[PDB]
RNA sequence: UUGAGAAGCUCAGACGAGUAGGCAGGCGUGGAGGUUUGUGACGAAGCCUUGGGCGUGAGCCUGGGUCGAACAGCCUCUAGU
RNA sequence: CUGCCGAAGUUUCCGGAUAGCAGAAACUCAGAUCAGUUUUAUGAGUAUGUAAAAUGAGAGUU
RNA sequence: UUUCAAUGGCCCGUCUUGAAACACGGACCAAGGAGUCUAGCAUCUAUGCGAGUGUUUGGGUGAUGAAAACCCAUCCGCGAAGUGGGAACGCCCUUGUGGCGUGCACC
């Protein structure tokens, strides 16, 4: 029936385990759609450069 | 932050109450007098809507999405769950980077307020759409 | 050119920076209200100050 | 839109140079006089000392 | 021409870029549409920086005469990459400035008919108007893009009468003048300009075929 | 009690010269001595690769480097720490090796007695 | 017809007590950034005055007298206002 | 300093939760409803009540 | 402006209570003199960005004032993972009909 109390204490530390590994697959993720998400550019906007 | 004028400071936007303005009082267009109402109205009554809303929104039940313009009041910010984007028509008031470029590399055209009162001045063939304003 | 970029292209001295994009086009409203575009559509323009 | 395409150049005498420097974005950017004054606001409050 | 001269900040300069420009669209040779494309941006502004009305209107006829100047394989080019370039800068400009570039179309508008009028000499009329219509359809008069301003449509309505007949001042023959105009109230998305170009256009049904 | 930062520009200015001062003194080596690659000690954690105090003395003996003279080239020596495993043991090894390939040693003058 | 500080101009009708309370727009003071290519020993500031004027008002402008070195309008910021 | 809005001053349980009075916001809604009002006749007991006429006002709301 | 004539006209502020009254405070004048600063929380508005957002613990940097401004490595906080109906189209002399309905409320 149910779990130690410290049992608690160690659910509580796993799901804080994953905040980091999550931040840095967000961050990632974030970094590789922002480089595919690239407006292509425009033949003319360097004409008189 | 309401009725009568924008309670905000930007002076693009009180540009653009100027032109519906006058669109919505020497036309008999409700289209023009719903987006000059729209104008007025506060941040948190301009709900953003995102493009997988305007993708399904537009391609709802029937379908037939042809060619019609989506104006939203507000920001069309991105869903990223969404893996293919249609080609959509959008004016708002604000695109966010993500949005633009995904609307832009793989669909349509992104347009301002101005821009589409230049193509529709009364409105016809667009699709005005809200956001969910219960956040 | 690389300390601010461009709206599309992002500032070399600035690491993730675009430059703000407007809520307006042409922000030249009288451009936009004195066109063909809205001028062959409006409605016959009532009179100024109306006599008493 | 349409701004003026390019910028020329002067020498240190004074006369204009067959040189000319395409115009930057920077200069299309949105002149926004409410919010220059409220971050000038914030900015201008940032080297004051306590009394 | 090298289109940074013709946009530079004296007139001198712009006066000779387009002196130059003769020798370069008298060339032989095939031109790509995005080396007119960029020719149009310098020209534009060429046009744009233009100070006063005398000079603006001069300039304008100009700019048109050099139409049969270009080679006739790509002299189609020349006049689809203008409307093209006028299309996307249209709404850019202001009202300080659309009244020159109102007579630089309509200068290329009769530019236009007169080109067809040159060509029908030694080519049957009817060839030369569906070449040119068939430019007109793909640039301006598409339906397919929703971007194309109805201000240039209206203008073109308003003077494709006017120019056609200083172009023929005895009389027009027969042929597809208004195409672009019935293809385009039929088949248009946008209901304000299929709605009033028919009010716009003097489309004289005499001289088209019935 | 309130504790005010208005001394943070300050102290970001005085440490500043502290580092200058100390490069004053030392000129051509570097102001901070090399630290291991180490992992932290959780699980939210253990993925990631931080900064460690000092090399282990069987990290230092792996790479070819006494304890003795490790202080003087600038290594660290850390006795607390072990390696556990192969990985930790390869990473630094590689990192003393790394830094012994980019380090110019300058000689010392020797006394050498004129008799035996 | 020029009467687009569109935050402007214009037309019409109705209404007007007010405690607690609520909401707008303004007046004034010390200091700050900007500005008036600002005022000042040919007289700044202050003070006096049955001088004159402006505003519904808070207040402001000015003549004369006195006086002797600095001071103000506008936009914004600030508060021991 | 001026302008505009403007109470309650008490039912109910019980220092309050209220309600109610007075404003703000989010609405929809004249091809609709609302009313310190009078009615038509019959229901019950001149009064009282009823559903649907007259008069006025656009109203209902969260 | 001083005064005269005719008409009217109480002493303010507080407290009280039904308004009062009454009782309190006030010889006069000048100067000083009372909702401030800060840390939380919630609301509304504005602004920036937006499935993200937050540079300023700190590092870099700033030749002329360097407590400013400028730049950001790794973390971290928070966040996240049937009908009615606005608007528009096409018909209908118009009403009205037909196709299409966002938000929200019903099912």
């Amino acid at each position: 029936t149910f779990v130690s109390s410290t049992m608690v204490r160690a659910a509580i530390r796993n799901q804080a385990a994953q905040r980091y590994v999550n931040r840095q697959e967000s961050k990632l993720e974030r970094q590789v759609r922002a480089q595919q998400n690239v407006i292509p550019e425009d033949p003319l906007d360097n004409v008189f450069a | 932050s309401q009725r009568s004028k924008p309670a905000s400071e930007n002076v693009y936007l009180k540009l653009l109450v100027k032109l519906y303005r006058f669109l919505a009082r020497r036309t008999d267009s409700r289209f023009n007098k719903a987006i000059l109402k729209r104008l007025f109205q506060s941040k948190t009554n301009r709900p953003p809507i995102s493009i997988s809303k305007i993708a399904a929104l537009t391609s709802r039940k029937s379908a037939s999405s042809q060619n019609k313009t989506t104006v939203v009041v507000g920001t069309v910010t991105d869903d990223e769950r969404m893996l293919t984007v249609p080609k959509l028509s959008i004016a708002a008031l604000r695109f966010t980077k993500s949005a633009r470029a995904r609307i832009l590399k793989a669909g349509g055209e992104v347009l301002t307020l101005d821009q589409l009162a230049l193509r529709a001045p009364t409105g016809s063939n667009t699709v005005l759409v809200r956001g969910k304003k219960h956040a | 050119d690389s300390v601010f970029g461009s709206t599309t292209e992002v500032a070399q001295l600035k690491k993730n920076y675009f430059l703000p994009e407007n809520i307006i086009s042409n922000a030249d409203v009288t451009r936009l209200i004195n066109s063909d575009e809205i001028q062959s559509i409006v409605k016959a323009a009532g009179p100024s100050r109306v006599k008493r | 839109a349409a701004a003026r395409p390019t910028v020329s150049i002067y020498n240190k005498d004074g006369s204009v140079s067959s040189e000319t420097l395409a115009l930057p974005f920077v200069f299309k950017a949105p002149i926004r006089p409410d919010l220059v004054r409220s971050v000038h606001t914030a900015v201008a409050k940032n080297k004051r000392q306590p009394y | 021409p090298f289109i940074k001269k013709l946009a530079a900040n004296d007139r001198k300069t712009r006066d000779k870029a387009l002196e130059s420009l003769q020798r370069f669209l008298s060339q032989k040779k095939k031109f790509e549409r995005l080396d007119f494309l960029k020719l149009w941006k310098g020209l534009f502004y060429c046009m744009w920086m233009a100070d006063k009305p005398l000079y603006q209107q001069k300039l304008s006829d100009n700019l048109a005469a050099l139409v049969p100047i270009v080679w006739i394989d790509n002299r189609i080019l020349f006049q689809s990459t203008f409307w093209e370039t006028m299309g996307r800068e249209w709404t850019g400009i202001d009202i300080l400035r659309t009244d020159k570039f109102y007579l630089l179309m309509r200068r290329f508008c009769a530019a236009a008919f007169r080109d067809i009028q040159t060509r029908s000499k030694t080519a049957l009329l009817d060839k030369v108007v569906a070449e040119y219509n068939q430019m007109w359809m793909d640039g301006p008069f598409n339906t397919e893009n929703l971007a194309f301003p109805n201000g240039i449509l209206f203008h073109l309505a308003d003077i494709w009468t006017e120019e056609l007949r200083k172009v023929y001042p005895e009389d027009v023959p027969k042929a597809d003048w208004y195409l672009p105009f019935d293809s385009t109230i039929k088949s248009s998305h946008n209901v304000v300009l299929r709605k009033t170009l028919p009010k716009r256009l003097d489309r004289v049904s005499e001289y088209t075929k019935d | 009690y309130v504790k005010t930062w208005f001394n943070q520009p300050g102290r970001k200015l005085r440490r500043r010269q502290a580092r200058q001062t100390k490069a004053a003194k030392i000129a051509p080596r570097p102001v901070e001595a090399i630290r291991p690659a180490v992992k932290p000690p959780t699980i939210r954690y253990n993925m990631k690769v931080r900064a460690g105090r000092g090399f282990t003395l069987e990290e230092l003996k792996a790479a070819g480097v006494s304890r003795r003279v490790a202080s003087t080239i600038g290594i660290p020596v850390d006795h607390r720490r072990r390696n556990r495993s192969e990985e930790s043991l390869q990473r630094n090894v590689e990192r003393i090796k790394v830094y012994l390939a980019h380090l110019i040693v300058f000689p010392r003058k020797a006394g050498q007695p004129k008799k035996g």
